[PDB]
């Protein structure tokens, strides 16, 4: 049984949403054991609540983040980190909201 | 009655031979029934000879009938209605005979 550092599959470089919209991003990726998922924004953790605007679902291979109505303020440079005992890995999207 | 896009499947990497078929496969819910799109390098995918876009239903495709060097990278698939959006990538890796 070989440990496998992280690694982030495909993520768009840039995306697009209208202000007042939701916005889904997956991203898949591989990792043994599981990593641990992180999305920042800003330089800090986007935390996922069930109220909120904010949600992120992961799983063994994905993470989804989604932004409900999205606002002008939510626009800018997502990081997603993962992490585990053989590695860690990152990437990001650059979000941009239309008024 | 509006609710926006998601995906139940995600298109996955794919590794080809030069000259063989390249394909990329997404399931996209929401209501209205989203609107798919391509896109790779920036710009919107259009359909020609040697690229198109099966659909049936919730299930839309990207097809390479003979995948150049020139298609490798990666492809992002963007889903849309009047709810919002949704965003899933994947990377198309072509491989060249030796020598």
């Amino acid at each position: 049984s070989r440990g496998i550092p992280p690694k982030i599959e495909a993520l768009p470089s840039d995306i697009s949403i209208d202000e007042g919209k939701v916005l889904t991003v997956a991203c898949a990726f591989t990792g043994e054991p599981t990593p641990e998922v992180t999305w920042s924004c800003g330089g800090r953790k986007i935390h996922s609540q069930e109220q909120g605007r904010f949600h992120i679902e992961n799983t063994d291979d994905l993470t989804t983040l989604i932004i409900m109505d999205v606002q002008k303020q939510d626009g800018g440079l997502y990081t997603l980190s993962l992490g585990n005992e053989f590695g860690s890995d990152s990437a990001t999207v650059n979000i941009h909201i239309r008024s | 009655q509006g609710s926006p896009p998601c995906f139940l499947r995600r298109p996955r990497p794919v590794r080809v031979v030069s000259g063989a078929e390249a394909e990329l496969k997404c399931v996209v819910l929401g209501e209205p029934p989203p609107v798919v799109v391509w896109e790779k390098g920036g710009q919107q995918l259009a359909a020609s000879e040697r690229l198109s876009f099966p659909a049936d239903g919730a299930e839309h495709g990207l097809l390479l009938t003979a995948a150049l060097p020139t298609d490798a990278g990666v492809y992002v698939c963007r889903a849309r209605n009047a709810a919002g959006e949704a965003y899933a990538a994947a990377a198309v890796t072509v491989l060249e005979p030796p020598a």
